[PDB]
RNA sequence: AGCGUGCUACUUAUACUUCACCGUGAUUGCUGUUUUGACGCUUUCACGAGUAGGCAGGCGUGGAGGUCAGUGACGAAGCCUU
RNA sequence: GCCUAGACCGAGGACUGCGGUUUUUACCUAGGAUGUUGGCAUAAUGAUCUUAAGUCGCCCGUCUUGAAACACGGACCAAGGAGUCUAACGUCUAUGCGAGUGUUUGGGUGUAAAACCCGUACGCGUAAUGAAAGUGAACGAAGGUGGGGGCCCAUUAGGGUGCA
């Protein structure tokens, strides 16, 4: 720009920052996020999908699955904002989702054998419960999509 | 450097009230008074039904 | 190296310890006289109720104690404004719109607010009223400086010889008009207010009992500072 | 220096600092001295007074080198004396040997009185002398010699 | 004033108490009971409109 | 920000301003200059008139003078010219002026990658 | 907007530095800033205010003015303060000893100091000897003695002095100055 | 969708409230850590319209003393150019 | 007292304060945003120029109470183009010396219009006033009184000294 020289006393060090007091907390989920709650994926891929809600992660998503046989869709996380939380529900007491949590969705195509045993695993329990009510397997394996006149502001769901 | 609303920031309203503490304990906002069931207007003060 | 750093850490912590255990007794007391404003102002209104109560049923009639206190706030422009209310409005620190401040009624301060009747609007603050003004928007004037009441310290170090030592001794010092309220009204510099959230009436500049805004709303001016503040 | 002048500032606005209604006329109100008794009687008077008028006589052909005659007053006299030797003059003095002090050989011609004396004699010779210097000169056990 | 405010100070000092000199303002009045025996409240309202010339 | 950190740059008025009728008449310049006439739209101020320097426009004082970069730039004429940005390598960079010589010109850009001072200019 | 009690953006009016240029004074105000915002002492916020003052604010302290003010009663032993110049008298007839601190000495004045069994030392010195102005006397030199007073609310019946280039009775003596030709005044 | 009148909600100025930044005025403190900037740094508050006009701080030009042992025929100065 | 929907913002930058919870550097929502995930770096992102759309925008300068005016100059462009210098002064500021001050009229000297050096006079100042003849500034600690910064003695207060 011009001919003024730095100074001396223009000093190149980083100051830390303050000790910050945003101690976390946790996430409040909506009170319609229950596990077996059929949702409908509203985003991504799988925009448009009814699927099972499983378990609460620790990384304050949403583990989901079809079941893949029925929809495709697979194992996987959702975020709880991208979802609209109907009111079917299944029981989902008899499905074990004690080792799933995000170490096991570490990214590393080619698909792990584990992942595809427990989607087995998990997915005979799905469909043992899903049997029981008539036409969820139908719903579930059908995509959502709105109709001429659906307003999304006086449906219950 | 930034001003805190007690009235939103409930440590900030410790901070300057200590005694919204025993305010918000013993529900002053709330409290009930005892008194008997009783009507003191039925005689002169008809007059203000007519005159 | 961190020696002085942590040696003045230490230090500051045994000096910290000793000034939290000194302000303990200090915040024991405000706390004391908070419980005894409630006291008092809860006691003062069973005591009126009791007395119109009475009245009632004795064949007489309770004349309430005329208000002493008031909140009078600037809701009118500063251009085109004769000298004389122009003075006036400077005199009660209220020189800008939506300012308010806390008079004591008298004579000399009630034929004030006469003439400065047209350009405010002013009634009789409820002590819930001044909680809340006090708590947002109160600030203190230090050596010229407008300065936040966020601690009641700034409170002590300049309302301590008149015995303010909380914000709510300076709330039961405003509420209950005291005989340092020269002193606290003038310590607090003027409440700078938002507009009303839902508008003024559709013609703000004519008195209040004409469908208007400005003169005396009596207790209606808890309702405009809720809108306001 | 130009370039510290108020005329480089005013460069830019239109009409450099002498008003747009009042310009910079030529010469509003007159040349030099005019109109003092008419319409410029208002600054005569008021910061002139005695501008006007005749006062006194006449003296054709005056010549200042009559009148001149420098003065000097008491408190200054002792100043003539030799510097080197004024702390001696000023201890030994006494009515048989004083200092002498020739005021017109340093340039005055009338001593006045202001001020205060050493109680000391002092020979002061002058072409003139006040009523008051003298009877200070005498009373400090001095005298003053005429010269001319 | 200054001789009443002189007078005032000496005589609170002899009792051995304070007196207050500053003047005041005309200040609000307080609550006071309004007795009805012989005085009930008579009823008013606004008279009709008359022409008396 | 490779530069020492700074917070995000703001610039106020990004356009130039531009002197009023500098697009009516070609002997009127764009360098700004203020209207001082009597019926200006432009001194007075009305709505749709063209927007005029002051004082509030002013850049940040923590961002003030320094490039996308994050740097502040320095004018350099020769290779001793270097010697003044020893210890400000990561707040001060270098730009080379365009009378240096082709030959002194690649001296200056040789001694600056050595010490690790930035060049605003590499290529001409 | 605002309804303004105050003109708005006004400084201060009064010198926070000399007007001087010269690097040896900014040094004494450097020591007396320093002493006048930690002492307490207000001898030291004094001495910082007046080393700020233009020529014509200081006037000079003649050393006849510092033998009268040493002939207070009990301030024979304080020590003289002069923000300025002292300079000579040669109508004393005599000068006590004494110590005095000033900005400049004429040469008469510390011949005349010295002389009589007195110091002539400068102002850093005295912050030493007294860095709260201990047992100091601040001497100020007579303001309205200036010619360009004289000429200071000239007007009718102000007994100013006119400005005027020569003087004698051809200049400014006659009408308005004088009964004899119309009024006076 | 006119006239008189009442009510609920709503619209938006460079005005008001909270926050950010520029400048101006004031303000807190800063030398046994003043430490190669005290004509400097720093804490805090309030304020910002303007013709004629005043003052201040800066930008630019011809020439001059000093300095960069400065740039330059391996291209100075000038000129055109999202 | 409680629950709940949205928007905008994240200045500051080791620690220091007040609280709160005390789980007595135990933490905290308590003197200003962090944590975590994805994507991009041949680019998501940002600026300018041109242009379209929307919205607003009358020709500048001047004299003028009032100008876009049916008031005047101006078709366009380049270059030149207007508060200067001097004699004598008022106020203010800086500087040198100071009851004195000013070397530069002149003289000495010189590496030659410079720089360096010298002194008598003179100007102004140090005395005023009166038309003039003329006279010419201490009763007193160079005065008293009420204030008066600072300083001294004190011990809220109080006393002493008190320049401008
Ligand atoms: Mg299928
Ligand atoms: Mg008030
Ligand atoms: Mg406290
Ligand atoms: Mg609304
Ligand atoms: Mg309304
Ligand atoms: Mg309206
Ligand atoms: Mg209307
Ligand atoms: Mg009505
Ligand atoms: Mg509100
Ligand atoms: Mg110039
Ligand atoms: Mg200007
Ligand atoms: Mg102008
Ligand atoms: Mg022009
Ligand atoms: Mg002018
Ligand atoms: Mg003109
Ligand atoms: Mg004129
Ligand atoms: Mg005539
Ligand atoms: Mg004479
Ligand atoms: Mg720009
Ligand atoms: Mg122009
Ligand atoms: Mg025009
Ligand atoms: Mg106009
Ligand atoms: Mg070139
Ligand atoms: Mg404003
Ligand atoms: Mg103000
Ligand atoms: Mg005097
Ligand atoms: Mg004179
Ligand atoms: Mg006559
Ligand atoms: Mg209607
Ligand atoms: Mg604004
Ligand atoms: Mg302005
Ligand atoms: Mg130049
Ligand atoms: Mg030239
Ligand atoms: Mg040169
Ligand atoms: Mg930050
Ligand atoms: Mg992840
Ligand atoms: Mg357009
Ligand atoms: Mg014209
Ligand atoms: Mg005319
Ligand atoms: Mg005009
Ligand atoms: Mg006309
Ligand atoms: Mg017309
Ligand atoms: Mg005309
Ligand atoms: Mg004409
Ligand atoms: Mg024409
Ligand atoms: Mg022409
Ligand atoms: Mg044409
Ligand atoms: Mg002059
Ligand atoms: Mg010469
Ligand atoms: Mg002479
Ligand atoms: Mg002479
Ligand atoms: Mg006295």
């Amino acid at each position: 720009m011009s001919q003024v020289a730095p100074k001396w006393y223009q000093s190149e060090d980083v100051p830390a920052p303050k000790q910050t007091r945003k101690t976390a907390r946790p996430q409040k989920l909506r009170a319609s996020l229950v596990p077996g709650t059929v949702l409908i994926l509203l985003a991504g891929r799988f925009r448009g999908k009814r699927v099972v809600y499983l378990k609460n992660l620790e990384d304050n998503t949403l583990l989901v699955s079809g079941p893949f046989k029925v929809n495709g869709v697979p194992l996987r996380r959702v975020n709880a904002r991208y979802v609209i939380a109907t009111s079917t529900k299944v029981n989902v007491s008899g499905v074990d989702v004690s080792k799933f949590n995000v170490e096991y969705f570490a990214r590393e195509k080619e698909i792990k054998a584990e992942r595809v045993a427990d989607q087995k695993s998990v997915d005979a329990a799905l469909l043992s419960e899903i049997k029981k009510t008539p036409l969820l397997k139908q719903y579930l394996a059908a995509s959502f999509s709105l109709k001429n006149g659906d307003r999304p502001h006086l449906l219950k769901f | 450097v930034l001003k805190k609303n007690p009235l939103k920031n409930k440590q900030v309203l410790l901070r300057l009230n200590p005694y919204a503490k025993a305010y918000a304990a013993e529900k002053v906002g709330s409290a009930k008074v005892e008194q008997a069931k009783v009507k003191p207007s039925k005689g002169q003060f008809a007059e203000v039904l007519k005159n | 190296k961190e020696k002085a750093q942590q040696k003045t850490a230490e230090e500051r912590a045994a000096a910290k310890k000793v000034r939290k255990a000194a302000n303990k007794e200090k915040r024991k007391v405000i706390f004391d006289r908070a419980a005894a404003y409630q006291k008092e102002y809860t006691e003062a209104e069973r005591s009126v109720i009791k007395a119109k109560r009475d009245a009632k049923a004795s064949n007489s009639y309770y004349v309430d104690a005329q208000p002493k206190l008031v909140f009078v706030v600037r809701i009118k422009g500063i251009n085109k404004i004769p000298p004389k209310p122009r003075k006036v409005l400077q005199l009660l620190r209220l020189t800008q719109i939506n300012a308010g401040v806390f008079v004591r009624l008298t004579k000399a301060t009630s034929e004030l607010i006469k003439l400065a009747e047209p350009y405010v609007a002013y009634g009789y603050p409820s002590l819930s009223t001044i909680r809340q003004l006090v708590y947002k928007r109160g600030f203190g004037k230090v050596n010229k400086q407008r300065i936040a009441l966020s601690d009641n310290a700034i409170i002590e170090a300049n309302l301590g010889k008149f015995n303010i030592l909380s914000i709510e001794d300076l709330i039961h010092e405003i509420y209950t008009v005291g005989p340092n309220f020269k002193q606290v009204s003038n310590f607090l510099w003027p409440f700078k207010l938002s507009n009303p959230n839902g508008g003024f009436r559709a013609r703000k500049f004519q008195h209040f009992i004409q469908g208007g805004d400005t003169g005396n709303r009596e207790q209606f001016i808890n309702a405009l500072v809720k809108q306001m503040n | 220096p130009t370039r510290l002048t108020k005329t480089r500032k005013h460069r830019g606005n239109v009409s450099a600092g002498k008003g747009r209604i009042g310009k910079h006329r030529k010469h509003p109100g007159g040349r030099g001295k005019a109109g003092g008794q008419h319409h410029h009687r208002t600054n005569l008077d008021k910061y002139h007074p005695g501008y006007f008028g005749k006062v006194g006589m006449r003296y054709f052909h005056k010549q200042q080198n009559h009148f001149w005659r420098p003065e000097i007053n008491l408190d200054k006299l002792w100043t003539l004396v030799d510097s080197e030797k004024k702390d001696e003059y000023l201890s030994k003095s006494s009515a048989s040997a004083a200092p002498v002090i020739d005021t017109l050989a340093h340039g005055y011609g009338k001593v006045l009185g202001k001020g205060r004396l050493p109680e000391v004699p002092v020979i002061v010779k002058a072409r003139f002398v006040s009523k008051l210097a003298e009877e200070k000169i005498r009373a400090v056990g001095g005298v003053v010699e005429l010269v001319a | 004033r200054v001789k009443s405010n002189a007078a005032k100070k000496r005589e609170a000092k002899a009792n051995g108490e304070t007196v207050y000199l500053k003047r005041q303002a005309a200040k609000p009045r307080g609550s006071r009971i309004i007795s009805t025996e012989g005085n009930i409240p008579q009823t008013l309202a606004p008279v009709a409109y008359e022409t008396f010339i | 920000a490779t530069s020492v950190p700074h917070p995000k740059i703001v610039k106020k008025y990004t356009k130039k301003f531009k002197r009023h009728h500098s697009d009516r008449y070609h002997r009127v310049a764009e360098n700004w200059r203020k209207q001082k006439g009597i019926d200006s739209c432009v001194r007075r101020r009305f709505r749709g008139t063209i927007p005029q320097p002051n004082i509030g426009y002013g850049s940040n004082k923590k961002t003030k003078f320094l490039n996308p970069a994050g740097y502040k730039v320095y004018l350099v004429k020769n290779v001793k010219d270097l010697d003044v940005l020893l210890l400000h390598t990561k707040s001060y960079a270098a730009e080379i002026a365009s009378s240096v010589s082709s030959r002194k010109r690649v001296e200056i850009v040789a001694k600056a990658k050595k010490l690790g001072v930035k060049v605003t200019n590499p290529k001409g | 907007g605002r309804d303004h009690t105050s003109k708005q953006h006004v400084r201060s009016g009064h010198r926070t530095a000399p007007k001087s240029d010269n690097v040896y004074l900014q040094l004494l105000v450097k020591l007396y800033s320093f002493l006048a915002r930690r002492t307490d002492a207000p001898f030291n916020k004094v001495i910082l205010k007046s080393l700020f003052l233009s020529k014509i604010n200081r006037p000079p302290v003649s050393v006849s003015r510092i033998s009268r003010a040493l002939k207070q009663k009990g301030a024979a032993e304080k020590t003289i303060v002069v923000v300025g110049t002292v300079t000579d008298d040669n109508r004393l007839l005599e000068f006590p000893k004494a110590t005095i601190a000033a900005l400049r000495f004429t040469a008469g004045a510390k011949d005349r100091i010295l002389k009589n069994g007195g110091e002539a030392i400068t102002l850093d010195q005295l912050a030493l000897r007294a860095p709260k102005g201990q047992n100091t006397l601040i001497v100020r030199g007579p303001r309205n003695s200036r010619e360009a007073v004289r000429h200071f609310g000239f007007g009718p019946h102000k007994g100013k002095a006119p400005r005027i280039l020569s003087k004698g009775r051809k200049f400014e003596r006659a009408r308005g100055r004088r009964r004899s030709r119309g009024f006076k005044v």
